[PDB]
C-alpha cells in the first residue's frame, strides 16, 4: 500500500470489503486539484494518436540512439568471430 | 562450556574498541603506491573514460528531469522507508509544489509529451529534501539503537502479524 | 494461510458433547488424500495401454508395488464405507434440516465420487470391468450418437480407456476443492450437536477434538491394515483378473459392492429407463426431505423408526444385487422399492392438525 | 524483603492542587490523600493486585496507534 | 553474566536495627531515625491460616473490635486519648501475619505503647460492639461490596490451596460471621496472641533501652507461650480453574493466573522478586514517560501493538510468599475480546524467562526493583512494616546492602535456571470474573508454559 | 454463527483475524455461571470410563431395543424370500 499518511482516511465510514485494494492506494492530495474531462462519446477518439505521432517517435529514437555505440561494438565482434571460425575451419581441414 | 568462553572473548574484544574513531574521521595519508596510481591512472582514466561517460549520463539525467518538469528529489520513491519518514515532516508549502510537479510529470510521461522549453530553465539538482532526510535518518537511528538492538521473541501469527517483526496486519502472504 | 489455519483448526470451537460419529468426516478427508497420493504414485509405473499386464508388472517387479496396488483398491472400499456411513449419520440426526447448504455441498462430492470409482474399475482392464461399462454405456443408448462420442469407437477399446483415465486423474482434484466449500459451510453454519438445541459447551479443536479424531482414525487403520495385508473381507471381485474376451460373457456382470444398490434398482425395474430414472430419484429425492415441513421442529431424537427401515432397505437391496436374477428375488426386490418410495414419502409429507 | 508499593510507580504529584503539607489533612488516612494506606475491609494482601491508577478503565481504548489513523476511523485489515 | 557490585557507601550509612528477646520470648526491634514522628506497633505471627474451618473469621472480627474499648478504658475515652496525643491507631489482619501499630509524635511513643498493650491484653469485647460490627462485616462480606481485585485475590487462594487452611479467607464465610461471639474471640486471643509470636517494633526518635524497659513492664502479664503449631506437609498446589462468567457486569474482564511460588526463606525468593519486577505493571491510563509501543518491558511493548489498540488495559505481576509455599503469577484487567491475547502474551513472557531473557531487561528490572524497595523505606511506617514483616518472615531484617549483594549475584542465567526448574512446563491455576468467552480451558493455557522453538 | 444477540460483543476491542469463528460462536450467558475444573495431570484419567461403563451400555441397549420389532419383520421377510427362491428353482428345474 501507499505511505501511512497517504492511506490515512478522513471519513469514518468503514472500507467496503470489495474496495480494500482501492483504499490502500489512496493519496492525501495537498493543496487541491481541479480535474476535468469529457466523455469519449463526445470526443475524437483517434486524433490524439496522430497528433502525438511525430513527437512520440522522435523522442523514442533519440533515446534508443544511446545504444548505437554498444550495438556497433557487438556487431564488430560478431563479424570477427564469424570470419575467425571460417578461417579456422579452412586451416584445420581444406588442403 | 565453550559458549561461556566465547561470550568472554566477545565481551573483552568489544570493551577494547570502545570509543574508537571511525575510519572516516582519521586523518589518512595515502600509501605511496596509491599516490603513484593516482598520478598515472586516475588522470588518464578521467580524461578518456570516466569523465566523458559520467558527463554523458549526468547531462541526460538533467534533460530527463527538465522534460518531466520535476526536481531530482521528486524522483525519490516513497517505498523507501527513509523517504517516507522524511515526507511525514515536510512543510505544506514544499509538499504542495512537490505533488503538483510530480503530477505534471506523470501526465506528460504517460501522454508521451515533454515540458515546453519556456518552462525548462531551472536547476533540477537543488536538494530541497536534504534537511528532512537528515532528520528522518536521525530519528530512525535512535529507534534502531534504543529499540531494536536484539532479535526479539514474540508470539507468532497472532493479531494479524507474523511475530517476526512487521507491525502492519495482513502484510505478508502467510498473514494474508 | 497460517492465520486461516489458526482460525479453522487451532481456535475453532466445537461442542464437547459430540460422539465418535462426528469423526467420520475427518477420516474421509485423510483417506481421500491417501487415495490421491497412491494413485499418482501408481501412475508412475502404470501403462494404460494394457492395465491387465500393467497391474501384474506393479505387483511383481516394482519394489513394494503390491502395497500401492492393494492400498489403492482397498482404500477405495474404505472411502465408500466412510462416506456411506457419514450419510447414514446425517440422516439419523437429521443434519440437513438447518444445514442444507452443507448437505448440498456433500451431495456434489457424492456425485463426483460415483463417477471416479466406476472409471477407476475400468482402468483395471479385466473381464468384469469391460463388460460392466459396456452395459452401463448402453443405458444412454437412447440419446442418439452419444455412446459413440463417449466411447470413441463402436465398442469399448483402449481409446475409451485413454479418455476416462483423464477424468479419473483430474476429477479427484476437483473433489478436494469441493471439500473446501464443504468445510467452509461447516465452519460458518455451526455443526449440529447430539442434542437438538444450541448450548455453550464448545472447546477448541486442536487440543481436544483432533486428539479424539486421531484415536478414531488409528482404530480404523488397525482394521484397514489387516484387510490390506490379509484380505479378511472379500471387497474385490475375482473375475477382474480374467483377461478381457469380447466374445465370452462373464458368469455375472456386477459392479463393486458400493454400486450394488443402483445395480439392483436397474435389474429389478422392467423398463431400462425406468431403472435409470429410479437411480436418479435415489440420489436426488434425499436432497429435499425437509423442504415441505411447516412445524417449528427438526424431527430429531425421536425413535427414528423410519430411518432404521431405510438403512435396512439399502442393505437388503445390495444383497439382491449379488444374487443372480432369480425371478423370486426380483419380485421381493420390487416390493422393497415400493417400500422405499413410501418411507421417503413419510419424510417428505407435512402433517395436518387434529 | 516485602514490596510495599505497586510495580507501576505513580509518577504524579502527591499533594493536591492548592493543598500543602500543612493543610492536606493527614496523608496516611485522609480520603483525598493519594498515598493513604488502603483499607483492610476484607483483609490484607489484595494491594498486590490492586490497580492504584485513579482514572477508571476505558475498555478497548487505543494505545497502539503509531499515527496511522485518525480518531474515530476503523482500520480495515490493518490499513 | 556478572557486571560488578552495585553496593555503595550510602547503603552502609543506615542506623542499625537492634533486636532483643525479652525473657518472656517477645522480640523487641527498634531503628533510630532523625524524625519528629514515630511508629510503634505489635507485629504478630497470627492470621486466618491458623484458624479452623468453623472459626474462620474470628481473627478479622477481633481486629475490628480490639480498639472499641478496653477493660480500663472506654471507646470514647480511648479515642479521645489517642487524639489528644496527636496519634492514630492502625491495624490489619492477613492469612499469616497481623499488626497493631500506632503512628504518633515523639512524645507519644511510650504513651502509645501503654494504649496498645491494654488493647491487646485486656480487650473489652462488648456485646453491643460485636453486634454492630457483625452488620458491618456482613455487608463487606457481600461480593457486591467487594472490588474485583479483592475477589480474585481471595479466589486464587481458594483454587490453589483446596487442601489446606491457606485457602480460607480472612473475613470468613457468612455462616461463621453470623455465629461469632465473644467466647470465640477470647479463645483466639488466648491461643494466638502470645509473647513468643509478637514483635514490638519502634521506629523513629527512639532509644532501644527505654523501649525495652517499657515493653517488659507493659507486657509482663502476657501469656509466655502457646503449644507449638501442628506440623503439616507442604501446602499442595492444585492446578484448578475457578471462573465466574458474568456477561452482565460490563466489558472489562479480570483474570488472574498463578504458578506455584517459593516460601519466604527459599534461596530463590529474591530471584522470584526480580522475575516479578521483570513482568512489571502497565496501565493504559497511566503509561508514564515511555509509551507502551516503545517500552523496554517486552510484555508491555508486544501487548501495546496487538490489533493497533493494545491487549492490556491493566496488568501486574504478583509474588506472594508464605512460610512454606508461595504464589507467582500475573493479574489482568482487559477488554472481553482481548482476553485471549492478554493471557497469551503474559504467559509467553513468563515462558520466555526460561529461554530468551536479555541482560538488558534484567538490569533495568534490578534498578526498578531497588527503586521500589528503597522508596518504601522512606517513612517510619514503611520502615516499621519492613522490620516487623522481615523478622516474622526471616527471624531477622535483611539490610539494604545485603539485599543488593544477593541481587548482584542474580543474572539472566540464574533467572533462566530458576524458571526452567520451577516455571517451565509447570502447572497453573486460572481464576477470573467477568465476560470470559475468550478465556480458554486450563489445559490450553498450561501448554503455553513451554515453546516449540528453541 | 449464533443468534445476533448471542454474538453481540460487550467489548470494543477488535476481533482478532484468527479468532473470527471463535467469536461467531459466542453466547450471552444469562444469570452467570461458576465453572470449575482440575488439570488432567492431577486426576485419574481412565476411571470415569469404568465408572460410567454400566450405565452407558444400559441406556444404549434400551434405546436400541426400539428397533427389535422392525428387525424381526425384516428377518422374517429375508427367510421367506430365501425359501421362496429355493422352492422356485427346484420347481422350474429339478425333475
Ligand atoms: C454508413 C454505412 C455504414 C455501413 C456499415 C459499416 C460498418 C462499419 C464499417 C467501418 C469501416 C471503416 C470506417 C473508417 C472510419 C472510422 C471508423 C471508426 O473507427 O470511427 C471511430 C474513430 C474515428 O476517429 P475520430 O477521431 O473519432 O473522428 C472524429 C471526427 O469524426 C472527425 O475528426 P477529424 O476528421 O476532424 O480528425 C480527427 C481524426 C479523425 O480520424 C479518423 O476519423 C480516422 C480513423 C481511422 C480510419 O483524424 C486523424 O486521426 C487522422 C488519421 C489519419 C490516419 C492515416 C493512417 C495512414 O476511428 C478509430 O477509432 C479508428 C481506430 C483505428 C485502429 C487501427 C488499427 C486496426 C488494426 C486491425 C486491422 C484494421
Ligand atoms: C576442543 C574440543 C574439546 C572437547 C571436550 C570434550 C569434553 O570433555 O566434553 C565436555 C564438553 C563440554 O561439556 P559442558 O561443559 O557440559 O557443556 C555442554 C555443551 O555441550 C557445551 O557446548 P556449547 O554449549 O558450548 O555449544 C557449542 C557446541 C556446538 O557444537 C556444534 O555446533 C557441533 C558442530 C556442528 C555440527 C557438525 C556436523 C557436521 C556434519 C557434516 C556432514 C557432511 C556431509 C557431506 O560445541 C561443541 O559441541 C564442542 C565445541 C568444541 C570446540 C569449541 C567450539 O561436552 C561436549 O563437547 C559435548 C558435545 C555434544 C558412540 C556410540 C553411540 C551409540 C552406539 C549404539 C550402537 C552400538
Ligand atoms: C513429494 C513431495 C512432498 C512434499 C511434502 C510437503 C510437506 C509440507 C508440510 C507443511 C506443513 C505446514 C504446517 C503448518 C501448521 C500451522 C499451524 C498453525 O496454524 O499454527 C498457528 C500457530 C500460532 O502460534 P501460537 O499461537 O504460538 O500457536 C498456537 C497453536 O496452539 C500452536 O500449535 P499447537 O502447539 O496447538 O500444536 C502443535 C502441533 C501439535 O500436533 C499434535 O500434537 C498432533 C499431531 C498429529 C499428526 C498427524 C497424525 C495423523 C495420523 C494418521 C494415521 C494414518 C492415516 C491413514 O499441531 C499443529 O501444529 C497443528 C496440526 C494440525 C494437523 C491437522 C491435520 C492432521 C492430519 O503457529 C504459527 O503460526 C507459527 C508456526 C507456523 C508453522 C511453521
Ligand atoms: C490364547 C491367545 C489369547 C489372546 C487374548 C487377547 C485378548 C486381547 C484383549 C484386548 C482388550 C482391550 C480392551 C480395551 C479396554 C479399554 C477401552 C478404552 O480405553 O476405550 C477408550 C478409547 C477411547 O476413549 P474415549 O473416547 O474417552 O471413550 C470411548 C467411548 O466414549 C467409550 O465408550 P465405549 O465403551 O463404547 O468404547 C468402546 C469402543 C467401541 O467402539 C466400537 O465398537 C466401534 C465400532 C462400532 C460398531 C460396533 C458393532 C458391534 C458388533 C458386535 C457383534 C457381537 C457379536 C457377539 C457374539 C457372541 C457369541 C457368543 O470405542 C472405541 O474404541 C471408539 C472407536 C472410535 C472409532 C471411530 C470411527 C467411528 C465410526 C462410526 C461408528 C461405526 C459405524 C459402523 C459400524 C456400525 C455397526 C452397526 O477407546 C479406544 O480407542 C479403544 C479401542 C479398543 C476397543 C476394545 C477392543 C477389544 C478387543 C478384544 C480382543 C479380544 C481377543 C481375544 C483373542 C482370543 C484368542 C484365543
Ligand atoms: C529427510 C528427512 C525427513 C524428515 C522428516 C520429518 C520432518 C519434521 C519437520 C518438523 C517441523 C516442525 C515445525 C516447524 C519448525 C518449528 C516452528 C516453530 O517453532 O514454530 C513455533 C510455533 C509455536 O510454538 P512456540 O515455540 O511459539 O511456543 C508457543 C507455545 N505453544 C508451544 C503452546 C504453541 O510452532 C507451532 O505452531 C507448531
Ligand atoms: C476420489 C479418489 C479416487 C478413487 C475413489 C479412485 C478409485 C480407484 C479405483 C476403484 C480403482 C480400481 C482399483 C482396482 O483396479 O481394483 C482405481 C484405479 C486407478 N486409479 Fe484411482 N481413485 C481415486 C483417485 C485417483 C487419483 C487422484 C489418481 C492419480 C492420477 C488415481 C490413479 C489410479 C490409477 C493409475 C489406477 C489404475 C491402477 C489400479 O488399477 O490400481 N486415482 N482408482
Ligand atoms: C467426499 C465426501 C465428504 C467429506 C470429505 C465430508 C467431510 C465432512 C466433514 C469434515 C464434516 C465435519 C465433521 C463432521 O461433523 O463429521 C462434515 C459434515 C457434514 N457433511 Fe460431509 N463429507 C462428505 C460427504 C458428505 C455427503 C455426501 C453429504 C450429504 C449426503 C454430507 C453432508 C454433511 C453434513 C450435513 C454435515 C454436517 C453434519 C453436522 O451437522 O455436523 N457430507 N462432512
Ligand atoms: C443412497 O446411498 C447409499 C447409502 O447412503 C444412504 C447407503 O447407506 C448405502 C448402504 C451402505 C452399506 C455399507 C450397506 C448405499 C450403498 C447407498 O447407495
Ligand atoms: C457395472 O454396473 C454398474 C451399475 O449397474 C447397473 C450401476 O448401477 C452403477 C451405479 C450408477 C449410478 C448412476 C449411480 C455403476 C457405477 C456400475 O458400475
Amino acid at each position: 500500500p501507499n505511505t501511512k499518511r497517504d492511506i490515512r482516511r478522513l471519513g469514518s465510514y468503514p472500507v467496503p470489503p470489495e474496495s480494500k485494494n482501492f483504499w490502500r492506494g489512496r493519496f492525501q492530495v495537498p493543496g487541491g486539484q481541479i480535474q476535468q474531462g469529457v466523455s469519449p462519446m463526445q470526443q475524437k477518439i483517434f486524433f490524439q494518436w496522430w497528433w502525438n505521432l511525430p513527437t512520440r517517435y522522435f523522442w523514442r529514437f533519440t533515446k534508443w540512439s544511446d545504444f548505437l555505440i554498444p550495438s556497433l561494438m557487438w556487431y564488430t565482434g560478431f563479424l570477427m568471430c564469424k570470419n575467425d571460425v571460417e578461417e579456422g575451419t579452412r586451416s584445420r581441414y581444406w588442403y | 562450556s565453550f559458549h561461556r568462553a566465547f561470550a568472554r572473548v566477545v565481551c573483552n574484544y568489544n570493551k577494547s574498541i570502545e570509543g574508537s574513531v571511525p575510519w572516516y574521521q582519521v586523518k589518512r595519508e595515502k600509501s605511496p603506491f596509491q599516490q603513484v596510481w593516482d598520478e598515472v591512472f586516475t588522470p588518464i582514466w578521467f580524461k578518456l573514460v570516466k569523465g566523458p561517460y559520467e558527463r554523458w549520463e549526468y547531462n541526460a539525467l538533467v534533460a530527463r528531469y527538465r522534460g518531466m518538469g520535476i526536481m531530482a528529489d521528486d524522483a525519490m520513491n516513497d517505498k523507501d522507508m527513509i523517504v517516507e519518514r522524511a515526507l511525514d515532516i515536510i512543510p505544506e508549502d514544499i509538499r504542495i509544489q512537490r505533488y503538483r510537479r510530480m503530477m505534471r510529470g506523470a501526465v506528460l510521461a504517460g501522454r508521451k509529451l515533454h515540458l515546453p522549453l519556456e518552462l525548462q530553465n531551472y536547476d533540477p539538482m537543488v536538494p530541497y529534501m536534504a534537511p528532512y532526510i537528515e532528520e528522518a535518518k536521525f530519528q530512525m537511528q535512535e529507534e534502531q539503537e534504543l529499540l531494536a538492538y536484539h532479535p526479539w521473541d514474540r508470539r507468532l501469527y497472532t493479531a494479524g502479524v507474523s511475530g517476526f517483526g512487521e507491525t502492519s496486519m495482513h502484510s505478508t502472504f502467510l498473514t494474508m | 494461510f497460517i492465520l486461516i489455519i489458526k482460525d479453522n483448526i487451532i481456535l475453532y470451537n466445537i461442542n464437547d458433547s459430540i460422539n465418535y460419529l462426528w469423526n467420520i468426516g475427518y477420516i474421509i478427508m485423510v483417506v481421500m488424500i491417501v487415495q490421491v497420493i497412491t494413485g499418482i504414485i501408481i501412475n508412475l509405473y502404470m501403462n494404460i495401454n494394457n492395465g491387465y499386464k500393467g497391474i501384474i508388472y506393479i505387483i511383481k517387479e516394482i519394489y513394494y508395488g503390491y502395497i500401492l496396488r492393494y492400498i489403492h483398491n482397498n482404500n477405495s472400499t474404505l472411502i465408500y464405507v466412510v462416506v456411506y456411513l457419514h450419510i447414514i449419520r446425517n440422516l439419523y440426526y437429521k443434519t440437513y434440516y438447518y444445514n442444507i447448504l452443507i448437505w448440498y455441498s456433500g451431495m456434489i462430492m457424492l456425485y463426483q465420487l460415483i463417477i471416479i470409482g466406476f472409471i477407476g474399475y475400468i482402468l483395471g482392464w479385466g473381464q468384469l470391468s469391460y463388460w460392466g461399462i459396456t452395459v452401463i454405456i448402453n443405458l444412454i443408448s437412447g440419446i442418439p450418437y452419444l455412446i459413440l462420442l463417449i466411447s470413441g469407437n463402436y465398442y469399448i477399446t483402449i481409446v475409451t480407456i485413454k479418455r476416462l483415465y483423464i477424468v479419473h486423474f483430474i476429477l479427484p482434484i476437483i473433489l478436494i476443492y469441493v471439500e473446501i466449500i464443504h468445510v467452509y459451510y461447516i465452519h460458518y453454519l455451526i455443526n449440529n450437536n447430539i442434542v437438538e438445541y444450541n448450548v455453550n459447551n464448545k472447546i477448541i479443536f486442536n487440543n481436544y477434538i483432533l486428539v479424539k479424531d486421531n484415536n478414531g482414525i488409528i482404530f480404523i487403520l488397525n482394521i484397514f491394515i489387516l484387510e490390506l495385508n490379509n484380505n479378511i473381507f472379500i471387497i474385490a471381485d475375482n473375475d477382474n483378473l480374467i483377461e478381457i474376451n469380447i466374445l465370452v460373457t462373464p458368469i455375472h456382470i456386477i459392479p463393486e459392492w458400493y454400486y450394488l444398490y443402483w445395480y439392483s434398482i436397474l435389474k429389478l425395474l422392467p423398463n431400462k429407463y425406468s431403472g435409470l430414472y429410479i437411480v436418479v430419484n435415489s440420489i436426488s429425492i434425499i436432497n429435499i426431505l425437509s423442504e415441505y415441513k411447516i412445524v417449528i421442529s427438526e424431527y430429531k431424537n425421536y425413535k427414528n423408526i423410519i430411518w432404521y427401515n431405510q438403512i435396512i432397505q439399502y442393505i437388503s437391496m445390495i444383497y439382491i444385487g449379488i444374487q443372480l436374477p432369480i425371478i423370486e428375488y426380483i419380485n421381493y426386490g420390487r416390493y422393497i422399492i415400493i417400500f422405499n418410495i413410501l418411507l421417503l414419502i413419510m419424510y417428505l409429507y407435512p402433517k395436518k392438525k387434529k | 524483603p516485602p514490596i510495599q508499593k505497586p510495580l507501576l510507580p505513580s509518577g504524579r504529584a502527591v499533594l493536591k492542587h492548592g493543598r500543602s503539607m500543612l493543610c492536606s489533612g493527614n496523608l496516611s488516612y485522609d480520603v483525598n490523600s493519594t498515598i493513604k494506606a488502603p483499607e483492610c475491609k476484607r483483609g490484607m494482601g489484595f494491594t498486590q493486585f490492586k490497580r492504584f491508577t485513579p482514572v477508571p478503565i476505558e475498555s478497548g481504548v487505543s494505545v497502539g496507534n503509531r499515527g496511522w489513523f485518525f480518531p474515530g476511523v476503523i482500520p480495515y485489515q490493518g490499513h | 553474566y556478572y557486571w560488578g557490585s552495585t553496593v555503595t557507601t550510602e547503603m552502609h550509612n543506615v542506623s542499625p536495627t537492634q533486636v532483643t528477646r525479652l525473657p518472656n520470648g517477645m522480640r523487641v526491634a527498634t531503628q533510630f531515625s532523625y524524625t519528629d514522628s514515630a511508629t510503634v506497633g505489635l507485629w504478630i505471627d497470627a492470621g486466618a491460616r491458623y484458624e479452623t474451618k468453623e472459626s474462620n473469621g474470628t481473627a478479622h472480627f477481633l481486629e475490628r473490635v480490639l480498639y472499641l474499648g478496653t477493660k480500663n478504658r472506654s471507646r470514647d475515652q480511648l479515642e479521645t486519648e489517642v487524639e489528644n496525643l496527636g496519634a492514630n491507631l492502625n491495624s490489619y489482619t492477613g492469612r499469616e501475619q497481623t499488626a497493631f501499630y500506632a503512628k504518633t509524635t515523639k512524645d507519644g511513643i511510650l504513651p502509645c505503647i501503654d494504649i496498645l498493650a491494654d488493647c491487646i491484653l485486656n480487650p473489652k469485647l462488648d456485646g453491643d460492639e460485636i453486634e454492630k460490627e457483625r452488620v458491618r462485616i456482613t455487608q463487606d462480606l457481600q461480593a457486591v461490596n467487594q472490588s474485583y481485585e479483592e475477589l480474585l485475590y481471595d479466589k486464587v487462594h481458594t483454587a490453589c490451596y483446596r487442601d489446606c487452611s491457606l485457602g480460607q479467607t480472612v473475613i470468613g464465610p457468612e455462616e461463621n460471621v453470623a455465629t461469632i461471639k465473644r467466647d470465640h474471640m477470647v479463645n483466639y486471643l488466648y491461643n494466638n496472641f502470645t509473647a513468643d509470636r509478637m514483635v514490638l517494633v519502634a521506629v523513629g526518635p527512639v532509644d532501644h533501652a527505654q523501649i525495652v524497659k517499657e515493653a517488659e513492664k507493659k507486657f509482663a502479664n502476657i501469656r509466655p507461650t502457646a503449644g507449638p503449631r501442628m506440623l503439616e506437609e507442604k501446602p499442595y498446589f492444585c492446578a484448578s480453574e475457578l471462573v465466574y462468567r458474568n456477561d452482565d457486569m460490563g466489558p472489562t474482564a479480570h483474570i488472574a493466573i498463578a504458578y506455584e511460588g517459593v516460601p519466604w526463606r527459599s534461596p530463590d525468593y529474591i530471584t522470584f522478586m526480580l522475575m516479578n519486577a521483570i513482568i512489571g505493571s502497565y496501565d493504559k491510563k497511566n503509561e508514564g514517560l515511555v509509551p507502551g509501543l516503545q517500552s523496554a518491558n517486552r510484555i508491555t511493548q508486544t501487548g501495546a501493538t496487538r490489533m493497533d489498540v493494545g491487549c492490556f488495559d491493566y496488568y501486574t505481576g504478583f509474588n506472594i510468599a508464605y512460610k512454606d509455599t508461595g504464589l507467582f503469577g500475573f493479574y489482568i484487567a482487559t477488554d472481553e475480546v482481548a482476553v485471549e491475547h492478554a493471557v497469551g502474551d503474559l504467559m509467553f513472557g513468563v515462558t520466555s524467562f526460561s529461554y530468551s531473557l536479555t541482560e538488558e531487561e534484567v538490569m533495568k528490572a534490578k534498578r526498578e526493583l531497588k527503586t521500589n524497595f528503597f522508596s518504601g523505606l522512606d517513612n517510619t511506617t514503611g520502615v516499621a512494616e519492613d522490620i516487623g514483616r522481615q523478622i516474622l518472615a526471616y527471624g531477622r531484617r535483611l539490610s539494604p546492602a545485603e539485599f543488593v549483594e544477593r541481587l548482584d549475584q542474580i543474572d539472566s542465567q540464574e533467572v533462566q535456571r530458576v524458571a526452567w526448574n520451577r516455571l517451565h512446563d509447570a502447572e497453573i491455576t486460572m481464576t477470573g470474573v467477568g465476560p470470559l468467552h475468550g478465556l480458554l480451558q486450563l489445559w490450553d493455557l498450561r501448554r503455553q508454559t513451554w515453546w516449540w522453538r528453541y
